[PDB]
């Protein structure tokens, strides 16, 4: 029930942060990763003899209402235009709130693709997917 | 000590009697 | 000397680098956890460059008191290459015909 | 509470802009962005090296409702048939109508498709998507 | 009535295992069979002369709340980064909790993509999928 | 209204047979089957000539839900891992139940693919996709 | 539609007879019969003014999926080694299927080319390409 | 359906054997010949007059994923540089894998080339394009 | 599954050392050798009674995508106009990951086509094309 | 990420330079070299005793989208009729698009082709396919 | 975007005209010049010197939908048998739509090959492939 | 997120006409600004 005592964690216990900064307003966050196994097959038998990891493959989007300032954009994370290949390798981190202790961490997250969405009478919302180097978790 | 240059699993045992060696090692 | 100079650099660049990152005192709400993880992201972009072998993110640890933090960790370097020697013999054996 | 505190954009009080000019009844508006993203692989590790950029793309789409008078084609912008080899480059805004401030920009549009779509007992509704040639941040 | 009576398998009673160990707070589980199921037709005739075999395939998907502690990467199954290089072949199990009775058995599974999903005001949910190399009945 | 009167059949009438032997909480049975047809066109005219059956393709799909005992695996009309092999052709009948008389029968199915599904709170469900030789109905 | 009323030759409505017997799962023949055609010129005029023929170059080719037995080297029709010396000349018919009337017939082919192909999971293939002295048929 | 009663070979149920033992991880086993059969042309008549057989030519193909160990070099067949000419015939067999009944014997061969590749994230290979003398088969 | 137990080679698991240095960044790598192999053939007899071996036809291709720097021409290995002249003998080695064991070798390669491509948008590939005087290997 | 700390070219950071000034609208240009090698084989070995070269031979191929104005003609370069023989020798380089800086140079080239397609709904291209003597570069 | 200002030529922006005729429902032009150019190579040094011209092989292929009357061969530009004959030369130009400038033309075209193809439902195809005696143009 | 944080009992007033004695305590937002590593190397 309490927050320290609950078994699972939640989007109300869990806060996400990038470049040592937290991130205002974010609706989602999935992370989506591949190893691209494969079976080795035979003339002879018909089921593999065992599996082999292939390839690395990383994605994550994130989803966020669009602040009025200090979104993507203006924070310098994201940018219009010509300006992306001037950016840097950027990290992302989820961190409990409580005990400020990192869960997992997306090393060196680079952009791949930006979705924005404006309605009538509705709230304005963002979308950005990145790939990254590799994600790893330590205490 | 300076750096220089110069010019199976199944493991096997022996013992007996000859010439050289340390006692019992 | 050489092994001193790779040393100089390497602290160097990582002095430089948490300037940015922490040294530029934005809050104290980023705790220890987070620069634990910063500088095990920044080992593996050195492992990368393989400037260093490989590092143990297990024997990494912080500790934090009012504005200061200290840290522990190891590295291993890359390993030197001192000394051969060979053995030569000489045989002989019979060409026939 | 105002919209002079809220800290999120909203359609409420965003506007939207054509060539100098404001749209009537617009109801949405995507804009998706992206870079190629692709990643180094190697023999002899099983990760990407690095990530890289190599095409950007962008579409801005915008549903509106058929005006009475000054749509789309009444107005001179995307239309139908042999006109639109003679509809030169034009730029599109984003704007909060509360201060007058530019959100973004969508600099050198052009069209794609035109949808309209009329049904019985419904309003008539449209649809048309445009490539740019950037995205800028501005104020 | 009771779980002694009962002719259909729930997942009430189900358990779920992992080398030697029960797993918590698993949501669901899919395991998909074929066998490359081929058709041998002819000249002479319309219908197949007989169905063959040629290649099996199978995978486990396995759906998890993500713990505060122990959870895949915690414990040391799929997870993320290089580490995936060292993990060993595993065995799944599913099992009856009344009577601990092993269900079904596969054999000698490895990780094939890991799905971690963060939603506000959600749950955090996960979806590993395993290939592996046999089924079994037992029991 | 009654039984022997309706003029339609019924899930509530029909039972499934295998083998000799009543299917055992059948959820539903679906059976597609195509014939390939192709039209025999010409240059000279715009509508062909004539049809022309190419090929016989069977389809059976079975949901069940997994009985304590006596499943499929159990049984031994499927089977887990290197054991299909070893198993016989097998014929699957519909018979109505008030005078257990054949409605159909499909002659000589052999599996394709296997579906299972495990959930919390929730009903463990099966599911078998089978291909036959002939499908065939007499009295 | 029908067998008895369709106007075209498919793969269903024949057979393919050698030596007295129905070939079983084979998946196709295919015949190339080139006269060698070639016309005659002349200085002054630019044009040929006949043509002749030159070789009968006539050959059968046929690919089947290989019988667990009685495939043709087995049944003996192909050959190894110096075998392909003592087996003397075959004859070849294709059938129409109901009346098996012949089609057409090939007066004593000889092997060229003799293939068989093993290849992961798959079925086993099998290739013979022959060449003949004469088609010929009779109604 | 099961493995005694087909009447085809699928690549299931073939073994390919070679200096009297079996292979692991072996793909493609092409075995190609072309006795040269050229009939004799006559001036006189457009058509050849008995077909004859002019040279025997036998290669037998067999692909491979590159083992760590018993590679095919490791298994003396492939060699790298002058040492091929310290090699001797090979021989080489494709046998009932239900039952280790020799389906066909290569009774003397050696090697054309031995092609391999390494590529990025994906499994190497071995290939061997071997020539022989003669094939045949008892039983 | 994990690497310290896998039978297969992959491009995860070598390393291309060249001149005692790893290549970055390569694509695939790939290797003809072919002895000319040729049957003997006889008056008399049909089939041919031994192979010979011919000439050492040994070649290694190397693709790669362009490093911003120290490339193969950059660094010293390919070369350009009169500079081929000077670049005396270089040798290759393919190499096991973990303990950097040999796996093969080539004893003085020589290069025969280098190709440099540039396209719209993409990466930078390369492509040489080498000849070596003999593939050896140790263990 | 960025620009200048990427270490592999992509088509983004090169730019095309010929007769001393940038091309628009370029999309490949791929340099293709064959130094002959052919090693000297010799009686009384196997293999080759020294891979030595036996004639240079250098293409570069430069393919393009028609401008409306400054194409190959207009520039100077391609030509139509015997006015090529009026042509002089053409000069083309590959430059660092971030610093200016060029990468490799060709110093003396002549085109062989200059190849143009005109197809329904589609870009115009020009493509010359350059030979040239020699290759070279610095800093 | 417009006409009056896009850089690049297009299918839509440009005409064919074929002896003071525009060409009606073409499909695509494609025209190949090679000036055979060849390097002069020398005894003691691997690469040549210069580059010369040998022979001027210019051609144009013209490929069109069938108009269904006045097409090549009807309105007198290719023909059938001895018409070929009489068919003195033709002049092709290549026309910017608007203002009717020359883009390019071809002083003198002679006919090669001339293919129609018909074919079951589609629109009739007709191929014709030209060789000229010089390409100019003027402005 | 202006102030680490605040108590929420430690508030007291007092009032009495235009004058009104607030007592209230804040955390501050500190901060950081010191590090000290040990680097080590092994083997």
């Amino acid at each position: 029930a309490s927050e320290a005592k609950q078994t699972v964690h939640t989007g109300n216990t869990v806060l996400l942060m990038i470049k040592g900064k937290p991130v205002g307003r974010a609706q989602s966050a999935s992370g989506q990763r591949e190893y691209g196994t494969t079976g080795v097959y035979e003339i002879g038998s018909i089921m593999p003899q065992e599996h082999v990891y292939l390839r690395y493959e990383g994605t994550i989007t994130v989803e966020r209402l669009r602040m009025k300032k200090e979104n993507f954009a203006d924070l310098g994370y994201a940018s219009l235009g010509e300006e992306i290949l001037k950016k840097d390798i950027i990290d992302i981190l989820v961190v409990d709130n409580l005990t400020k202790q990192v869960i997992i961490s997306y090393h060196g997250c680079s952009a791949n693709n930006y979705n924005e969405t404006w309605q009538t009478n509705e709230i304005v919302t963002e979308e950005i997917e990145f790939s990254y180097l590799t994600a790893s978790d330590k205490a | 000590t300076r750096p220089h240059a110069s010019i199976s699993e199944k493991v096997f045992c022996l013992i007996g009697q000859a010439e050289g060696g340390e006692p019992n090692t | 000397m050489a092994v001193g100079e790779a040393n100089d650099f390497l602290v160097s660049e990582l002095k430089v680098q948490l300037e940015d990152q922490f040294i530029g005192t934005r809050t104290i709400n980023t705790s220890a956890s987070i620069i634990k993880d910063f500088i095990q992201s920044y080992l593996g972009r050195k492992k990368r460059d393989n400037e260093i072998q490989d590092f143990p993110a297990e024997d990494v640890q912080v500790i934090v008191e009012g504005n200061e933090a200290r840290i522990s960790m190891t590295v291993y370097p890359i390993r030197s290459f001192k000394k051969i020697s060979v053995s030569l013999v000489y045989k002989q054996q019979t060409l026939q015909a």
